């Protein structure tokens, strides 16, 4: 098997660690939710090749800009993720964590993860965001913002239910293998 | 780590660590505060297991086994010994208060209600000063160890041999030289994470939401210093590279 390193980034809300956790455990956990994540290294196997792919994440890093950027040598694939019920969490992606990610890990393919896509039709967070004339993230608006920052592609997620995080760390592989 | 820590923290949570019959006697929010407490001590006990790799599997069995030209050990792990003996000494204290609060007759049932004072502690004076020096050197030299690692290893047959078969057990899946390097310099930021859940579930004790709202401080100054005080160093890097940054 040929190693390969993931690491993900995103504002502190986004639900990175939860991504990483439940991916790692095959299971969103029913006792007790992680407040941390460690690393791990995944077995994983897509379109007939084998490899063992690092997890980082950079959660408490977002306030120290000299001491994140130690997260990205050597990195393979970055995941670059949003809150699909937080609209402010997309808008900090181009200026912020592009530039960055394009500075540090140049060539490195990025995938534009939106998290938490079970809270677009849920209605505590449509109320509480029609209050400062929001809306949870639409499907168009994080694919043009994946186009836009030149992303190798766009995905969406759920870690409370799991759907969609296996299909995002299999196309991650893909993205590490090219 | 040493087997009767291991299996104190073994299990997923406290709640799942103590006794069944215990757990029902507490309230939830009890409960939810020592998950956390109990998340900071377990994630302390593999941090210090990963300074041990580095110290003792990694660096002394470099020493002992392979002929490397003097300073290559040191530039490889920077700092490692002063790292073991922070960490080592403040998991004795975490590990310590847990014995304490052991319920007599059990090995296992405790509730920790005092945290802060010992994070205060931890995070300010002596100790704060010397974790402040030893992670702003050991920060400044991450990657020139990782670059000097790549080099060994592409280069040299008798130290890839070496890596290759002190790395082969499936108990070191996640620690190779590299990885352990990152996790060292991740620690660090992951205390605030910690401290503010322990803090959110800490509101019962007047005096123990005040002592944890201060270890949070603490923390936050620390980490700050500590950033403020990196620049990367970098094998052959030539003075007038250094004084136009
Ligand atoms: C060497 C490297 N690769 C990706 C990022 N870095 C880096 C550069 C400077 C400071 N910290 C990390
Ligand atoms: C130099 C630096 N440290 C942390 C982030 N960056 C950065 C920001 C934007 C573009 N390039 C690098
Ligand atoms: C029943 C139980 N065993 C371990 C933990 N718990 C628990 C208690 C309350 C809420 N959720 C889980």
């Amino acid at each position: 098997a040929i190693r390969k390193k993931l690491v993900i980034v995103g504002d502190g809300a986004c639900g990175k660690t939860c991504l990483l956790i439940v991916f790692s455990k095959d299971q969103f956990p029913e006792v007790y939710v992680p407040t941390v994540f460690e690393n791990y290294v995944a077995d994983i196997e897509v379109d007939g090749k084998q490899v063992e792919l690092a997890l980082w994440d950079t959660a408490g890093q977002e306030d120290y800009d000299r001491l994140r950027p130690l997260s990205y040598p050597d990195t393979d694939v970055i995941l670059m993720c949003f809150s699909i019920d937080s609209p402010d969490s997309l808008e900090n992606i181009p200026e912020k964590w592009t530039p960055e990610v394009k500075h540090f890990c140049p060539n490195v393919p990025i995938i534009l993860v939106g998290n938490k896509k079970d809270l677009r039709n849920d209605e505590h967070t449509r109320r509480e965001l029609a209050k400062m004339k929001q809306e949870p993230v639409k499907p168009e608006e994080g694919r043009d913002m994946a186009n836009r920052i030149g992303a190798f592609g766009y995905m969406e997620c759920s870690a409370k239910t799991k759907d969609g995080v296996r299909e995002v760390f299999e196309m991650a592989t893909r993205a590490a293998l090219q | 780590s040493m087997e009767m820590d291991e299996k104190d923290f073994a299990a997923d949570s406290w709640s799942l660590a103590v006794d069944s019959s215990f757990l029902q006697q507490h309230k939830k929010e009890v409960m939810k505060q020592q998950d956390v407490i109990y998340e900071l001590i377990q994630t302390e006990l593999h941090h210090v297991r990963t300074l041990k790799i580095m110290t003792r599997l990694f660096r002394t069995g470099m020493l002992e086994e392979l002929h490397l030209e003097p300073g290559v050990v040191q530039g490889l792990f920077p700092c490692v010994d002063e790292l073991s003996d922070i960490h080592t000494r403040f998991l004795s204290q975490l590990l310590e208060r847990r014995r304490q609060a052991l319920c007599p007759g059990s090995t296992r049932n405790f509730v920790i209600h005092r945290l802060g004072d010992l994070l205060i502690s931890q995070f300010s004076g002596p100790s704060a000063e010397q974790m402040c020096k030893t992670y702003s050197e050991f920060c400044s030299r991450h990657s020139k160890a990782l670059k000097l690692y790549k080099e060994l290893y592409a280069r040299d047959k008798r130290f890839q041999q070496f890596i290759r078969k002190v790395t082969r057990p499936a108990v070191l899946k996640r620690h190779g030289v590299q990885e352990c390097i990152l996790l060292v310099t991740q620690r660090i930021t992951k205390y605030p994470l910690l401290i503010s859940r322990i803090l959110q579930h800490s509101h019962g004790i007047e005096e123990e939401r005040q002592d944890l709202t201060t270890a949070l401080g603490l923390v936050k100054e620390l980490l700050s210093n500590v950033d403020e005080g990196i620049y990367q160093l970098e094998k052959g890097a030539r003075l007038q590279e250094i004084y136009n940054r």
